[PDB]
């Protein structure tokens, strides 16, 4: 049950200067990378090519190679078309890919954001605006939908290519996706006193962290956000508010899939 | 240039077939279009090729497109006189108004008309208002007859010209000669010209 | 425009005199143009590695900066960020 | 989807203001200006995505565009140069890739208008020898002594234009090749059946549309002002 994401970010500072960078995620692991400086798409995993042959990848990369150059000049022309309604700087983001389900089931998406706000999607056989989008976008939508060749290609990428590519990507990447990295915990106290239980280096993301006195769970436990490490593991800290002098007897218990029933209990 | 055409110039007889090449480096290539342009006239669209490997036809015109080879040919079957025109290749880089059109310099086609019954003659024609002023008309000569320029600077000779009486299915070549001089005759108007040995001079 | 959120944390349990990796996680910012510095005692660290910039489902940008460091009782580590949304650069100091 | 251009032909002087316009009633948002030169395909100068919008093309230098309305798109030459001698095509289109082209505009920019002269048109009546030998009658029109070579010769029978049996010299003829500013000559032929020419009710006319000076262009010579005009020669049929 994984989500495949192609994240494109494009910045247009003025009429001339323009930049487009992309990253590809399968779940929470990066598979591809495409810097503006690079003519080619880079693999960040050994298995990023999936079950595609070299001829299949070259043909697919070339399509995107043409797209980046085309998209860049397209936007610039669309700005000219709407002037002076819209102007630089312009930020355009694309979130494309497909969500995988048990068996041969999937659902594909292609979402477009303009100035940090979701406005356009490809749905069915055409581009369309979503609820909340400005009306001026109806002309760009009308212009993009005129391009039958693009429409047929995008349909093929969403309906056929994405599901097939990721389905083969899960086979070649089974080893990395199902890896089990053990968490390591440590404790600290910050005056305000607040006890902090740091948990770092665990994979996958699902983890259970709670402050406890013996067999009693403490209700005041506040989990932070999941923070990433450089080595593609996760970091999380849980805070508990206590009166000074009541630290004794408290312990942090950590449950994770890698430990295998051997929960880390850290006493203060 | 991103769009190149071959051949540059082309001379062909009536009824003959010809093929015109168009090679390009335009990226990307959405569609390819062939125009016909008569000498100093508009751009008449003949056909549009849109598919990876496409084939189109329009009466006596037929065309192909290979987008892997970035190459297109335009075939003209059984050439007629009216085919005498420049033929232009055009590539559009988008499937919409966002596209830029990339034009070829063109291929110039000249079709030589078939003269059914040659009857070469030199006639004298007179001005409707002035009796004294006159012109000489060399007409009804076959295709392979060259009309040379005048040896005298005061005498003027026009180049070959073929007209079509479409009501009668009749075509004939023609050339006009005149001079500012008083003592000027039509019999001596085409001395410095390789004219047929059976030319008619009226008595 | 959206102001960035900065979180400074270590990869391994911090102890004096032992080599480690320090992380700076910058999130929730727009536009994507950012300047991230990792400082030791106020001075810039030259070998600072940067992950590729990505964004979440809410379209907000995020980026991970990390560098090798050895914590001591005396040294001060921080993460400095310049963004268009802020008039001043925001500096967040590391606390164990 | 029709697109008209005005003017269709213009003779201009260096430094003069030239306005080339094109009209389109198709409700198309987008309009485009091209120029055509020998040894080149059409090249984009300026284009528009709607009223008030003007965008630089590939070769915008020396040109200004104007889109006052959806219908009209003008190419303006504020300071004309001889290098702007070309055939100018206007085009329009909606969201689709198709661009619908106008008929074209011939522009000639001269250094001086001192030599501009309208033609003298003469019509020459068919030879009686031709009539009795071929059963056909050829009329010959002759335009002489004009400069520059921007002329449109047309044949008219009974107030209506005829194209059948008509051929005109591909290029005009230099009257004095030795001179750089030589005046031009041009011939044309209309061939009809003898029985058609023998009709005293058929009115034959050759007209030459000469393009020269405008009413705004100043003239400091003793001779008549060589303005854009029609010069014609005429004859009736006869037994
Ligand atoms: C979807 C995922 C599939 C999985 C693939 C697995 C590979 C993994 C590697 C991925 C790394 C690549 C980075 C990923 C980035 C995400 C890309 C998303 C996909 C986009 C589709 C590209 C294919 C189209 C063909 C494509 O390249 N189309 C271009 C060029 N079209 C040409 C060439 C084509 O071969 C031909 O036919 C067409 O007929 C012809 O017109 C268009 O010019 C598009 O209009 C380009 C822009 C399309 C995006 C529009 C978004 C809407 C924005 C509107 C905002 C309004 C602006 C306000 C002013
Ligand atoms: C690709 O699949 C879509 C189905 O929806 C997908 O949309 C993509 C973007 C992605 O999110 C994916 O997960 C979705 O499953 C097909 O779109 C449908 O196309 C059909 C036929 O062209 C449309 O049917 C229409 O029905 C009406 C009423 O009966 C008729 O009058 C019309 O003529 C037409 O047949 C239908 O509207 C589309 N469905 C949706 C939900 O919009 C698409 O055809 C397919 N493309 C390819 C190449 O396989
Ligand atoms: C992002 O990449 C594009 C394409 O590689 C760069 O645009 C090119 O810039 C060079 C040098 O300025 C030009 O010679 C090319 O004409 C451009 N390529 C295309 C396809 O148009 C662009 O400069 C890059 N952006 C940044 C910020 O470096
Ligand atoms: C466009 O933006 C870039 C980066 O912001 C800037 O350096 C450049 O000066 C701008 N270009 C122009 C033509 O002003």
């Amino acid at each position: 049950n994984y989500t495949f994401r192609c994240l494109q970010m494009s910045s247009f500072a003025n009429r001339s200067w323009s930049r487009t960078d992309s990253v590809v995620w399968l779940g929470d692991l990066q598979t591809h990378r495409w810097s503006n400086d690079s003519a080619t798409i880079s693999f960040t995993k050994p298995w990023s090519q999936g079950k595609l042959s070299n001829q299949q990848w070259e043909k697919l990369q070339h399509m995107f190679q043409v797209y980046r150059v085309s998209f860049t000049r397209d936007i610039q022309e669309l700005v000219k078309m709407m002037s002076p309604k819209e102007d630089y700087p312009i930020e355009i983001q694309l979130s494309a890919g497909c969500e995988m389900y048990p068996g041969n089931a999937s659902e594909s998406f292609l979402h477009v954001a303009f100035q940090g706000k979701y406005v356009v999607r490809f749905w069915g056989t055409s581009w369309q605006t979503v609820p909340g989008a400005p009306s001026w976008l109806d002309l760009p939508i009308k212009v993009l939908n005129a391009d039958q060749g693009t429409s047929a290609t995008v349909q093929m990428l969403l309906n056929d290519t994405c599901p097939l590519f990721v389905r083969g990507l899960l086979e070649a990447g089974k080893s990395d996706l199902e890896k089990q990295e053990k968490p390591v915990a440590w404790l600290s106290s910050v005056p305000s006193r607040q006890l902090v239980c740091h948990v770092s280096g665990f994979y996958p993301k699902p983890v259970w962290v709670m402050w406890m006195r013996g067999d009693q769970e403490q209700q005041g436990t506040h989990r932070g956000d999941f923070l990433p490490n450089a080595d593609e593991t996760w970091y999380l800290q849980a805070t508990l508010d206590v009166e000074a002098g009541e630290e004794a007897g408290l312990a942090c218990r950590v449950k994770h899939s890698s430990l295998g029933g051997q929960d880390i209990i850290l006493y203060w | 240039t991103q769009v190149e055409q071959s051949p540059q110039s082309l001379v062909v007889r009536q009824g003959e077939n010809c093929v015109l090449q168009c090679n390009y480096s335009v990226t990307p290539d959405n569609h390819l279009r062939w125009f016909k342009q008569d000498t100093g006239k508009g751009l008449v669209s003949l056909t549009v090729l849109v598919d990876q490997k496409d084939k189109t036809s329009n009466g006596r015109y037929s065309a192909t497109l290979d987008k892997d080879a970035k190459h297109s040919t335009l075939h003209i079957t059984a050439t007629l006189l009216d085919d005498t025109a420049t033929y232009i290749c055009v590539v559009g880089d988008r499937g919409s108004a966002l596209g830029r059109l990339h034009f070829g310099a063109g291929t110039q086609l000249i079709v030589i008309p078939d003269i059914q019954n040659p009857d070469p003659a030199v006639y004298q024609l007179r001005d409707s208002k002035s009796s004294d002023k006159s012109v000489c008309l060399f007409t009804d000569f076959d295709s392979q007859t060259n009309v040379s320029q005048s040896k005298d600077s005061d005498v003027y000779i026009t180049d070959k010209c073929v007209l079509d009486m479409r009501s009668m299915d009749f075509k004939s070549n023609s050339a006009v000669a005149w001079s500012n001089k008083s003592d000027f005759a039509c019999a001596n108007a085409f001395n410095n010209s390789i004219i047929p040995e059976d030319t008619f001079f009226p008595s | 425009q959206k102001t960035p959120q900065i979180q400074v944390y270590s990869r391994h349990p911090p102890e004096n005199g032992k080599p480690n990796i320090l992380n700076c996680y910058v999130t929730q910012f727009h536009p994507p143009h950012i300047e991230i510095q990792m400082l030791k005692n106020g001075k810039k660290i030259p070998k600072v590695e940067m992950s590729d910039m990505s964004f979440s489902k809410d379209w907000s940008f995020y980026i991970l900066a990390h560098t090798e460091f050895t914590p001591t009782e005396t040294d001060t580590y921080a993460c400095r960020v310049k963004h268009a949304s802020m008039a001043e650069p925001k500096t967040v100091y590391w606390d164990r | 989807a029709a697109v008209t251009q005005s003017p269709r032909n213009k003779v201009a002087v260096t430094g003069g203001k030239v306005t080339l316009s094109c009209n389109q009633t198709n409700n198309h948002n987008n309009m485009y200006w091209y120029r055509q030169d020998t040894g080149h395909g059409l090249r984009l100068i300026h284009y528009s995505y709607g009223a008030g919008s003007t965008e630089k093309g590939d070769i915008p230098d020396g040109y200004k565009a104007s889109r006052p309305s959806q219908e009209n798109f003008s190419l303006i030459l504020e300071l004309a140069t001889p290098s702007q001698t070309s055939v100018y095509f206007c085009a329009s289109g909606d969201e689709g890739y198709t661009q619908y082209f106008g008929p074209g505009t011939r522009l000639l920019v001269l250094e001086d208008l001192r030599n501009v002269t309208p033609p003298k048109v003469s019509l020459f009546e068919p030879s009686k020898a031709e009539i009795s030998h071929t059963q056909k009658a050829t009329l010959v029109c002759l335009a002489t002594g004009f400069y520059p070579d921007h002329v449109e010769l047309s044949w008219w029978v009974n107030g209506k234009e005829v194209h059948s049996g008509v051929c005109t010299d591909p290029q005009p003829l230099k009257e004095q090749p030795a001179l750089n500013d030589s005046r031009y000559s041009l011939s044309s032929r209309l061939r009809v059946s003898a029985t058609f020419w023998q009709n005293p009710r058929n009115h034959f006319r050759c007209q030459v549309q000469f393009y020269g000076l405008s009413e705004n262009d100043e003239w400091t010579q003793d001779r008549a002002k060589p303005v854009t005009q029609i010069v014609s020669a005429e004859a009736w049929g006869r037994a």
